[PDB]
């Protein structure tokens, strides 16, 4: 980035993927747990 | 657009469906010279405010967010949102109450020595969270309870608002530079002067004074019956850019007396290069983040999140009003999901999140609104202004010799015009005129004919006293309460107000289309 | 009231009797307030003018005539005119023309090595021998042939001369204290500053637009539906007064910067007391006067006797207008008699003549003028009026403490406030406004629906070059010369005229009731 | 008056008086003159 940043086990795209990817896996067990209530 | 249908997404698809066949005529619909008036008017009305708010920002967080990423962000999702909004019409910008909360996290952030950045990457990552869920579940549904109550409490006090910081920036230009018996001739002029000057408050009053008045005279010569029609009305159409051309050059041919002018950056570069770059680390820039503001992110993004919900869904409500004749529909769902998630996008590039204003996006409406012959007649609805403004916008910083030439106090003028002009579809400014008028003199409208005098005008009263207690907030550090106390109005119209008025003086006075029951 | 009997004074003593039976009613309807807010609107708009014309005659005659002298003769002739007139509405004042007379007599005067005032004697002996034959001989009678053509085009050329000079006077304050990068702090301010002073323009500019706006709102509030109707009309007829002190009251609080205030005589005391004394010698003060000159001031007489008949007469013709709901009829033949007189008399005690002044008698007539359900209903047609203005006229040096805080600025809007509000009534500013107007807008009047929009607009256009000739006129050296252009229009309409338009076209064009034949 | 004035032999009121009346004789003689017109 800019100056001296202490570096990290993961770059920007890497976290910012895993980041990604706990919200939507958050996201779907949302709606899955929605779409089994309301059902029985 | 409000109805809810129980289907996941069901509001998004269905806000797609309603606009996305009319894209074809949201192109063709734009050409037209009053198009291209409303982007030079909206053009200035949106980056002088973005100019201040990015100075603000500077000062208030120590440019680690400044001028230059909040004008990247301006343009960037005004651009995206003109491209692939539901109601282009909405002007994506700061607003005031993201600046009080950018203070107070920064705040928040030197008390306990939290990176101030890279927790607002985290606030933003939170943001999209929420956006995702209410959306899925149909969450923007609960704006149809916002009734025409609530909408002009919020305009009349954003207006008020408005008015009374174009009128305390004046204030302040007369504090810097008062009116003196002597002056020191020897005063530093870089970066700013640091002393008092001769002839600039009044010079700046006196701009300001004739913009308003040149855009209000232009304003009624549209609809004067003097030149042919069309030229009259090209000429109407212009009016704002004429007055800002006219006083520019009045200014310009005075060249010993000093005036405030537009300041951008030199270029397309972060506020402060010390502190962080354009891509912000989730784990930290220079100290490692800990793990549990990770998770305490959510009740920031809460507050971001209701904030901003509650500026775009009114800003919709009052834009998108069957009396204004719009005929191409509005998205509640897909506007919302796109603003809040561009906002966590460009929080994770260091860039201010932003929301639909209420006052650039109603003077954008009004710019493009055609008048027939006292009667609106329809609406220039189409993406390429807002487009053209965003692109503007982002143009902004090279067009540094053009804008360095215009002076604060015209566009002071110009913010009082649009503050005044703001007020007319109000109902609540009506009949706040009506308090100072003989009840003979009343219009023939559907809230007087049958409703009592004495009755209207306590209704009336009873607002006064919510736009009070509104203003109070705003006047205190807990100024980010505000969205609540608004939200508060809503019992307020369907709990304590039907225990003093009957159903037909509720119907008449707060109607969803001013109908007469 | 213009027909001729053949009795020798028959025009004067039918004049007596038509008017004098209402002395009863001109003193009982003056009971309202309406009356007092003209009082005060007529006091500033003649002690002004009045002020300015005596300092200018004073150092363009060396202090033989000035400031005392002016104030002097208007009051004695105002509050004899007030008491005695026939149509007491009418202001008497000086006015520009008597100034560039005097300017020439002057000139004549010291080329010739004559004493100047003692010439003035003898003029005004000279003028009370004219006056007397005329009224006898009911020359008076000739004001019949000045048509609505002749009346129109003076009142608006006058009406732009005023606006030009308002206007101008402001050029000059921009002019003597420019807008500078630096100024000299230490500058001499007795009598007054001799160099330019930091933020004196910008304020003046701020106070006459000021002024201006408050009146020119004020009187539309006068006509608005806001406040009880009682109220609301007693707040518009002050509004020129509320304009005064609240501007005035701005200024005041306004301690360092400089602005120029009303300058009134020490005392009731000559101009020069070496020159001359309050009574003149019609045989000389220092050398004995030619027997000539005795002979020869009759062309003087002459020009003198031609420049206040023509001003005094169309003046009253103005202002006396059957469509202006003036009930109580005017005198032609008392009137003229008392002016000229007056005047004559008055050149002995080395006071200025005066004339019935254009705008201040318009002025006067349209603030007693009372409105009813856009509708003339009636004037306040009184002698308290006037011969409070006239009585306040002749206070004004004993009121220097008050007058001493007033800026000029104010008095500067009120007089453009005075020029925009004098075109109302004139057909010829209303057909000026229809050559930039399509031709369905025009209004249901008598020349527009039974002439041709083209035959009507070069009627007006006719009118226009008459006006144009008459200003270059004025701008030249041989402006004495502009009653003669000016009455070589009644030809133009009485000959000319019916040339090219018909009979029915000049009737409706030019009625003397806004009739449709 | 002010200053010093040159002496004259009628003062103010006197020269002002005779000025008037001849004005008053000769008003009357032309009043006269056009009475005597218009009749013969
Ligand atoms: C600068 C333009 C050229 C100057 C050269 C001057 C020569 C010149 O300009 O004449 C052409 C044209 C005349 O044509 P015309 O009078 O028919 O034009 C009417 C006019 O445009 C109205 O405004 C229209 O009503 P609206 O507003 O839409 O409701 C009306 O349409 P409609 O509803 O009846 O169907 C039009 O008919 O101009 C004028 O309008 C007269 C005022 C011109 C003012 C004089 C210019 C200062
Ligand atoms: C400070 C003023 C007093 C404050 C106390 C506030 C208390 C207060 O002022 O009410 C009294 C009075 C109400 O009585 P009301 O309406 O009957 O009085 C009518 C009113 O004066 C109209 O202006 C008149 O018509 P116009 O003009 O001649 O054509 C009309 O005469 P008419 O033709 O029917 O025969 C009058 O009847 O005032 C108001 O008009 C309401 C607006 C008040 C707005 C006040 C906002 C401050
Ligand atoms: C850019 O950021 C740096 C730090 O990231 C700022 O440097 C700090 O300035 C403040 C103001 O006095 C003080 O705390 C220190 O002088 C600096 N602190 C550190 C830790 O270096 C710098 O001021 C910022 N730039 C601007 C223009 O404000
Ligand atoms: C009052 O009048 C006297 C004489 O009429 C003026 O004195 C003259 O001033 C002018 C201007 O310089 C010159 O002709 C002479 O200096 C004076 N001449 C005589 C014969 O005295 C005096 O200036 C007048 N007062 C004012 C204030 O102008
Ligand atoms: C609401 C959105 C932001 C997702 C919810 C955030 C929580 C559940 C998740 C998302 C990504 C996660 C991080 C992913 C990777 C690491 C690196 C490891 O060495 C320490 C834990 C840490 C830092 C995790 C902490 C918990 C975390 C922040
Ligand atoms: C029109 C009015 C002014 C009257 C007409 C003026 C003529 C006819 C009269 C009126 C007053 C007269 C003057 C009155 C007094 C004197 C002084 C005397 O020692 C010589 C004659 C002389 C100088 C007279 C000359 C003629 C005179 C000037």
């Amino acid at each position: 980035g800019e100056r001296v940043q202490l570096a990290h086990h993961f770059s920007e795209p890497e976290i910012t993927l895993i980041i990604f990817g706990v919200m939507a896996g958050v996201i779907g067990t949302i709606l899955l747990i929605s779409y089994g209530i309301r059902r029985l | 657009p409000l109805q809810q249908t129980g289907q996941l997404f069901g509001g998004l698809v269905r806000d797609i469906r309603r606009r996305y066949p009319y894209y074809l005529s949201d192109i063709t619909d734009a050409f037209s010279p009053q198009v291209l008036a409303a982007v030079i008017f909206i053009y200035f009305a949106a980056l002088s405010p973005a100019i201040t708010f990015g100075g603000l920002l500077g000062e208030k967080t120590r440019n680690q967010m400044g001028v230059s990423e909040l004008l990247i962000s301006t343009a960037v999702q005004g651009i995206l949102f003109a491209l692939l909004g539901a109601q282009p019409l909405l002007v994506v910008g700061f607003s005031g109450p993201l600046l009080v909360f950018e203070e107070a996290f920064f705040s928040f952030c030197e008390t306990n020595g939290l990176e101030y950045i890279v927790g607002r990457v985290w606030i933003g990552f939170w943001l999209i969270l929420l956006v995702v869920l209410v959306v899925a579940f149909e969450g923007s549904f609960l704006v149809r309870f916002i009734s025409r109550y609530t909408q002009e409490i919020f305009s009349f006090l954003i207006s008020l608002i408005f008015i009374y910081e174009t009128f305390s920036k004046l204030i302040k230009i007369f504090q810097d530079h008062p009116l003196q018996k002597t002056y020191n001739y020897n005063v530093l002029m870089v970066p700013k002067p640091q002393g008092p000057l001769p002839n600039t408050a009044l010079l700046s009053l006196v701009l300001m004074a004739g913009t308003f008045f040149f855009a209000m005279m232009l304003r009624k010569f549209k609809n004067s019956s003097y030149f042919p029609g069309k030229l009259r009305r090209v000429i109407g159409d212009f009016g704002v850019p004429i007055s800002i051309l006219i006083m520019v050059l009045v200014d310009f041919f005075i060249q010993d007396t000093y005036t405030q002018k537009l300041s951008v950056p030199d270029g397309f570069k972060v506020s402060n290069s010390s502190a962080r770059g354009w891509v912000i680390h989730p784990l930290g820039l220079r100290s490692e983040f800990p793990i549990w503001m990770m998770f305490a992110s959510a009740l920031p993004a809460l507050l971001v999140f209701i904030l901003i919900f509650l500026e775009s869904q009114i800003t919709t409500l009052i834009v998108s009003k069957p009396e204004r004749k719009m005929v191409k529909g509005s998205g509640f769902h897909l506007d919302l999901l796109l603003v809040v998630g561009m906002g966590g996008v460009a929080a994770l590039f260091g860039m201010p999140w932003l929301s639909a204003t209420t006052v650039r996006s109603v003077t954008h409406a009004n710019a493009l609104t055609v008048m027939g012959k006292a009667q609106i007649q329809e609406v220039k609805e189409q993406r390429i202004s807002g487009l053209l403004v965003a692109v503007l916008v982002g143009l902004s910083i090279l067009m540094e010799p053009i804008l360095s030439r215009i002076p604060l106090a015209v566009l002071f003028g110009i913010f009082l015009y649009m503050g005044v002009t703001s007020l007319s579809g109000i109902q609540l400014f009506d009949r706040i005129l009506l308090l100072f008028k003989p009840p003979k003199y009343h219009p023939d409208v559907p809230y007087v004919k049958r409703v009592k005098t004495w009755r209207m005008h306590l209704f009336t009263g009873i607002q006064i006293i919510c736009l009070a207690v509104l203003w109070v907030v705003k006047s205190t550090p807990a100024s980010l309460a505000l969205p609540f106390v608004l939200i508060l109005t809503v019992p307020l119209r369907r709990v304590l107000l039907p225990l003093i008025f009957r159903n037909v003086e509720l119907q008449c006075l707060d109607a969803d289309d001013a109908k007469a029951t």
